[PDB]
């Protein structure tokens, strides 16, 4: 008798997984290209920080003409550091979105399986 | 000099003789006697003033008054702050051109309780208009192939305006160019009434300068800098004979390339500092007793482009200025006092004061005593760089002075000692990467004028004595000079108009930068000889030569950088 409810709750709850696999996958596109952004951007900023210790020896005294890489070096460096702040606001932002939809999909995973036991019975 | 008028001391005019202060004065005689080619040699003969040079002509060059730091003298051009100290925090005068210099007043002593920030060692005023009317076209030709060309003139147009106009073009080698200097200037002034006054005032010039950069390979060499500065002042005022008015208003814009010729002034790899600055000023003193009360304020606008001095994107720092003066003679005693408050849009307000007392114990000798407080304000760079820090406070300054000046068989002599703490210095610290508010200096030195003019002869000496200590550390502030004894011998004969003026520079301290690390090492102490004379032909052709560093001296004033000995210059000037 039930022929048709169990298939209408399944079939919903068989696409309820499709669309939350389709979540998760681009879920995954998001974050691995603001890790990698990030990662790039984390070293550029690295490479600025290792170049201000490379220079400020000259750092006291504004006449040397070293000192004028050193002032410079810290720009390279403020510029990097506006850049691994954004990409990380960004990634975190992306991370959250891995972590809700994992758990999303597991949860429309889970909840599929009891309409998947509510099958057998009722047909 | 003695008993003449100086604007300096407390924006108004008045006797030299009645500012309390140690003052000195350099006219557009004394400049042009002396064939000054830069405004750092129209200071570096000066008491107190301690230059230091990267070399020849518009090289970066740092000012220290009485021992203090290059950002403790505030430079003012007709009475506003150097627009080209904004982004750097220091005054830097190897760019300003020498043609616009008419007058120098020069206020050694605290004064921040009058102008606002960084006037710790002293006040060098540079006065762009002066009151000399006709024409004057002159020229100079000089050895590391300096040529100058130069035109002036003011002008009546009715009984009540005056136009003044010059352009100056000028360009020396001595690095592979050196430094080329364009300069226009145009000023009128006009009288509404006897008392009512006002006017406009332009005046911008081009500075391409060369200099060594350090080479990095695969990196271009930004060794070019294209300076662009121009300035418009406008005024109104009222000289009465009880009250007196400024209403005074100024906007100068700068653009500072430096950029790597092959690949470009606009290339993305140049570095470009443009710094807007706008003020306005009201200015007022009214004679009460034997003496004046005056109240004023100040007001300024700094803004930068992202990128400038370092410095991610572009900041807005406003700064307002109320300020009180007082002045009075009562009998043989004069009191001199200023108070002030900053109330900046960075950190703040803060506030200052100075107080003079001067009792004449003989007609013709007395007693000069004073205390003064003086601030500097956080630098643009120091506050919003990666070093930087935007909670930092002002640089904090203690200042006491005594002295006894005296005329004396047609001697007119000063000596005089002063003290100065320093505290609250902002530094760099490795260890952390970023700037600090924590140093301190106690700095003591003595003061020693005398001019006196022996028959022919007129004879300007000087004596100064500086010991700047680090107050933690009781070591000496570095690249400071010991003692100088600066002497100019003034005497025309024949017509033939001569001046030997003499220089005994004593030792610095700089660091050597060959071997790592970096190890201080001593400066000799080096007298240094100039010779010029002046013949007048016409009633208006004057030439004039000179012969600088006479005896060829290896004098360096930055370690490494040399700085030119035996040179010549041939000029003459067509008054009409």
């Amino acid at each position: 008798r039930n022929y048709e409810r169990a298939r209408a709750e399944l079939n919903q709850a068989n696409e309820d997984v499709a669309r939350n696999q389709e979540r998760q996958a681009k879920a995954v596109q998001v974050y691995n290209s603001r890790k990698s952004e990030l990662d790039a951007a984390n070293k550029t900023l690295a490479d600025a920080i290792a170049e201000i210790k490379q220079f400020n020896r000259f750092a006291h005294d504004p006449m040397a003409g070293g000192h004028r890489m050193w002032q410079m070096a810290g720009l390279k460096a403020q510029r990097a550091q506006t850049d691994v702040n954004n990409k990380q606001a960004a990634f975190d932002a992306a991370a959250k979105e891995k972590s809700d939809a994992d758990a999303a999909l597991s949860a429309a995973q889970e909840r599929r399986k009891q309409k998947e036991n509510k099958e057998k019975d009722a047909k | 000099s003695p008993d003449t008028l100086v604007v300096t001391a407390n924006r108004f005019e008045q006797p030299r003789s009645t500012v309390l202060a140690p003052t000195t004065v350099v006219t557009r005689q004394d400049i042009d006697r002396w064939q000054s080619t830069s405004v750092n040699d129209v200071l570096r003969r000066l008491p107190g003033v301690d230059i230091t040079q990267n070399g020849g002509s518009g090289q970066l060059s740092s000012i220290f008054i009485r021992g203090t730091n290059a950002s403790h003298v505030l430079v003012l051009i007709d009475g506003v702050r150097l627009n080209l100290a904004g982004v750097s925090g220091s005054a830097d005068l190897s760019q300003f051109p020498i043609a616009l210099v008419q007058r120098v007043e020069y206020i050694r002593g605290p004064r921040s309780a009058v102008y606002g920030s960084d006037a710790i060692g002293g006040v060098v005023n540079i006065i762009t208009t002066r009151d000399e009317p006709g024409t004057e076209i002159s020229a100079g030709w000089g050895s590391n192939s300096y040529q100058n060309y130069d035109v002036s003139t003011q002008q009546q147009l009715g009984d009540k305006t005056r136009v003044t106009l010059l352009g100056d073009y000028a360009h020396t080698h001595g690095d592979n160019d050196g430094f080329l200097s364009k300069t226009l200037y145009g000023a009128l002034e006009h009288n509404f009434t006897d008392a009512w006054s006002g006017f406009v005032r332009g005046y911008g010039y081009d500075n391409r300068t060369n200099y060594d950069a350090y080479y990095s390979p695969g990196s271009p060499l930004l060794d070019t800098r294209k300076l662009y500065s121009q300035s418009w002042d406008a005024g109104l005022r009222y000289n009465g004979e009880l009250i007196k008015s400024q209403l005074i208003t100024s906007y100068s814009h700068s653009k500072d390339y430096n950029y790597d010729p092959h690949y470009g002034r606009y290339d993305s790899s140049a570095t470009l500092d443009e710094m807007k600055q706008y003020t306005v000023q009201w200015a007022n003193n009214v004679i009460v007793g034997h003496g004046s009360i005056g109240a004023g304020v100040d007001w300024q606008k700094q803004t930068t482009t992202p990128g400038t001095g370092y410095v991610e994107d572009g900041y807005d720092q406003r700064n307002t200025g109320i300020y009180l003066t007082g002045l009075q003679q009562v009998g043989d005693f004069t009191f001199e006092g200023a108070a002030r408050s900053d109330d900046n849009s960075q950190f703040g307000r803060h506030g200052t004061w100075q107080t003079s007392a001067g009792w004449e114990f003989i007609e013709g000798y007395r007693f000069i005593a004073s205390y003064g407080t003086s601030y500097k304000a956080p630098n643009l760079g120091q506050l919003y760089g990666f070093y930087g820090n935007p909670n930092l406070d002002p640089e904090k300054s203690k200042q006491w002075e005594g002295a006894f000046e005296g005329l004396t068989a047609g001697v007119n002599w000063r000596i005089s000692g002063y003290r100065n703490d320093v505290s609250d210095l902002i530094d760099y610290d490795d260890h952390t990467l970023k700037y600090y508010n924590e140093g301190k200096a106690r700095i003591k030195g003595v003061e020693a004028t005398a001019n006196f003019d022996t028959g022919p002869l007129t004879h300007t000496v000087s004596y100064d004595y500086v010991d700047a200590r680090n107050a933690i550390t009781d070591t000496p502030l570095l690249r400071r000079a010991k003692q100088q004894v600066k002497y100019q011998l003034d005497w025309q004969l024949y017509d033939f108009d001569w001046g030997i003026t003499y220089q005994y520079l004593g030792t610095r301290y700089d660091k050597d930068y060959s071997s790592y690390p970096y190890q201080t090492v001593k400066m000799g102490g080096v007298s240094l000889w100039d010779l010029a004379v002046a013949y007048p032909v016409t009633s208006h052709l004057t030439v004039r030569g000179k012969i600088a560093n006479l005896f060829d001296k290896d004098y360096e004033t930055v370690y490494g950088y040399q700085t030119a000995g035996r040179e010549y210059t041939l000029s003459g000037s067509y008054t009409f």
